[PDB]
RNA sequence: GAAACUGCGAAUGGCUCAUUAAAUCAGUUAUCGUUUAUUUGAUAGUUCCUUUACUACAUGGUAUAACUGUGGUAAUUCUAGA
RNA sequence: AUUCAUAAUAACUUUUCGAAUCGCAUGGCCUUGUGCUGGCGAUGGUUCAUUCAAAUUUCUGCCCUAUCAACUUUCGAUGGUAGGAUAGUGGCCUACCAUGGUUUCAACGGGUAACGGGGAAUAAGGGUUCGAUUCCGGAGAGGGAGCCUGAGAAACGGCUACC
């Protein structure tokens, strides 16, 4: 609200990835450590990509407050934001969720005793249902 | 022991890599060598080392799988696959076209060409000799090896190529006055383009070589390596312009060239 | 001894019980497949020549014929026999079994039937059994109905049928050997290389026999 | 596509220093004294001796897995006959 | 620097080798029919080079002790020849023949709280004492020994035997 002047530096276009590649300069008086989600709408007016198409990690705020730099990065399409981004910041947004795996105990315990079996695991199940309890 | 160590790590690496230690892992390691030995240049190091496009190592493996980038007319769809000498890298659309050549120190380039040139490399031909089936038979610097060559081109020149067939255009001889591009010692590729050479013989065999700056200096015969006669250039000819302008001096137009 | 009842017919099986302690004396010192006369046991079976496929005992140890030994012995089994079914590559490895002649050590025979007797056909051949995979292969076709082969495969095809998702799945082996390009087209491209291959270099002889010969008469022009 | 065969991996990594005084090891040579899985590069029209009952190449044979249904031992990545 | 690479002879081979495989597009031409062409991948195989390698391999360099002066040779020591065996030279093993090889420029034996090196700590010059350990290379997977698979294991998150 100090004039945060959201400046970029070292602006390359990827064309083979079709993508913008920068970082966020900003200076902000009384006004510190500014957000993540606000500055991907008012980044969009350089290239008008959407509210959420843009990619960007950093904002490390300097020793006094007031500046803060960050790296972001935007594409075209949200059909594109799904092939070449990070998919941990793809869940991070609001554009994947959460995907559900095994904690490494039962992954690693999953695995071991089904390793040590050797059919699909219906043959003996039949047998020790006719043979203790038999 | 037992078998081909296939995990090296940093602080091991062919330091003309020029790759840091608080990244510091285990390092790049290339593939089974098309060309030469590990002074070669895999790719997923050259994405983002210097020419600073690649972030991930999956988003760099998110890229030629696709058969985007292209090299020598193929486009070697596997990761770390290694760089020989003037190796061509044929680009997508935008067309960055590029071309490794090494610096006055050793190290790479930022190198970019057009399309123009962009179709024939220069190899070091050094085993040349007569095969089963009658065939006199050819090698490179790639070992991209060609059936029926030019008969006496003689050992250890360099040949202009086709890479799409075999089929070398026009050779080169190698006398007293040429130009020469060697690669290999601590003085790699200035220029030197004679001053003179002698027999040395079964040791090594030695090359006297000299730039515009006019100091000559003495380098083993495997590491040189012609890319043309007196004041010829075939190729795109870098910006630091293979001179190796002294210490002193280097500082001394920073001081001038920044312009205070 | 239990009586594992089996049938190479095209199939039965089911394990029954035993009482005949003397006629057992009849089974030992051959090892599996010879010969057991039904009369020779009490005559509830009759027309039955049964062979005996071995069996299993207290510590479970199943039979292999590399016995005459009328007890276990561990030995170095390695690829074709009952055990290693495979493993770490080679693993030798050694486990032991026992083989020849029957005793009270056993606990289960493995009776299976040469002749199919007269009474007792609800054992063997009660119902023909449903067995489930038919042939996989086009060559496991033709003469698997004897087509006296010009009649043309895809006849036969056997489609298994299951309503429950309201479109019945409709699904057959789908076999291998259907000689149809693509396997000739793929096969003319292998006639087709070797017509365009070798001739492009044996067009290139040729051209080495042009440039050279006047070469080799240049410096043959060596005065 | 659950298995299961078939193919490559499991010989690299990670740990430790017990043995080991021209031994390993550092530099330095050599392989005209040798073998190579792959990466790359090129490379087989002739295979028929019935070389004219080749007999099918407009395309052959068996030998089997998961599976079905039958088992033992108390157990083990234990295995059998059909 | 070759008896090299190569070519041809005159023959041999439990014959090694040269497709009985899959995915997309669906073509071209009329001799309209499995007439005939008919693209690109994904594999896989004979040789020859490149890399990854792996094996040996010559030159110099290895703390302390003569209250260790001779050490080796039928249980190979040192050579030659001939054969085996290896992936490959050679005492690497065998048959025969010869009597050698190292050594007060410190052999041999013994000690090492001795894995070697790059490297540390100390700091006028010259040093002294460490370095098991963030890298390179060697060895071992309780102790020895032998092993089938595999390009590559004397593997040990492989196996057999003895303690």
């Amino acid at each position: 609200s100090d004039a945060v002047t959201i400046r970029t530096r070292k602006v390359i276009s990827n064309p083979l990835l079709a993508r913008k590649q920068f970082v966020v300069d900003v200076l902000h008086p009384n006004r510190a450590n500014v957000s993540k989600d606000e500055l991907r709408e008012k980044l969009a007016e350089v290239y008008k990509a959407e509210k959420d198409a843009v990619s960007v990690f950093g904002f490390r705020t300097q020793f006094g407050g007031g500046k803060s730099v960050g790296f972001g990065l935007v594409y075209n399409s949200v059909a594109e934001a799904k092939k070449f981004e990070p998919t941990y910041r793809l869940v991070r947004y609001g554009l994947a969720e959460k995907v559900e795996k095994a904690s490494r105990q039962q992954r690693k315990q999953k695995k071991n005793r089904d390793k040590k079996i050797f059919g699909t695991g219906k043959r003996l199940a039949k047998k020790v249902a006719r043979r203790n309890a038999d | 022991a037992r078998g081909p160590k296939k995990h090296l790590k940093r602080l091991a690496a062919p330091h003309h890599w020029l790759l840091d230690k608080l990244s510091g892992c285990y390092a790049p390691r290339p593939s089974a060598g098309p060309h030469k030995l590990r002074e070669s240049l895999p790719l997923i190091v050259f994405l983002r080392n210097r020419l600073k496009y690649a972030l991930n190592g999956r988003e760099v493996k998110a890229i030629l799988m696709q058969r985007h980038v292209k090299v020598d007319g193929k486009v070697r769809t596997d990761t770390t696959y290694p760089a020989g000498f003037m190796d061509v890298i044929t680009l997508d659309a935008t067309n960055e076209n590029f071309r490794l050549v090494y610096d006055v120190k050793g190290r790479f380039a930022v190198h970019r060409i057009t399309d123009e040139e962009a179709s024939y490399k220069l190899g070091k031909v050094k085993k040349v000799q007569l095969g089963k089936k009658g065939v006199p038979y050819v090698v490179t610097h790639d070992g991209r090896t060609i059936r029926y060559p030019d008969p006496n081109i003689k050992v250890n020149d360099t040949v202009k190529i086709d890479l799409a067939s075999g089929k070398i255009t026009d050779f080169i001889k190698f006398d007293a006055g040429k130009l020469v591009y060697v690669t290999g010692g601590r003085n790699l590729g200035r220029i030197g383009t004679i001053v003179h050479k002698e027999r040395h013989d079964g040791g090594f065999d030695l090359v006297h070589i000299k730039d515009s700056l006019d100091n000559t200096f003495v380098t083993r015969l495997n590491n040189v390596f012609v890319i043309g006669e007196q004041g010829k250039p075939y190729i795109s000819l870098p910006k630091g312009k293979g001179i190796k302008l002294s210490i002193a001096e280097e500082r001394d137009r920073r001081r001038a060239q920044q312009g205070l | 001894m239990k009586l594992n009842i089996s049938y190479p017919v095209n199939g039965s099986q089911k394990t029954f019980e035993i009482d005949d302690e003397h006629r057992i004396r009849v089974f030992f010192d051959k090892r599996i497949g010879q010969e057991v006369d039904g009369e020779a046991v009490g005559d509830e079976f009759k027309g039955y020549v049964f062979k005996i496929s071995g069996g299993n005992d207290k510590q479970g140890f199943p039979m292999k014929q590399g016995v005459l030994l009328p007890t276990r012995i561990k030995l170095l089994l390695t690829k074709n026999v009952s055990c290693y079914r495979p493993r770490r590559d080679g693993e030798r490895k050694r486990k032991s079994v026992r083989g020849a002649i029957v005793g009270p050590d056993l606990a289960v025979l493995a009776l299976v039937i040469v002749k199919k007797g007269e009474q007792e056909l609800e054992g063997l051949t009660d119902t023909t059994v449903p067995k489930r995979l038919g042939p996989k292969r086009a060559n496991n076709i033709r003469k698997f109905f004897g087509l006296s082969k010009e009649d043309d495969v895809r006849d036969f095809v056997i489609r298994r049928e299951v309503t429950k998702g309201e479109k019945t799945y409709t699904k057959a082996p789908k076999i291998q050997r259907l000689v149809t390009p693509q396997r000739l087209q793929r096969k003319r491209h292998q006639r087709a290389l070797k017509v365009r291959n070798a001739q492009a270099q044996r067009e290139a002889a040729a051209e080495y026999a042009q440039l050279l010969a006047k070469r080799l008469s240049e410096r043959k022009a060596e005065k």
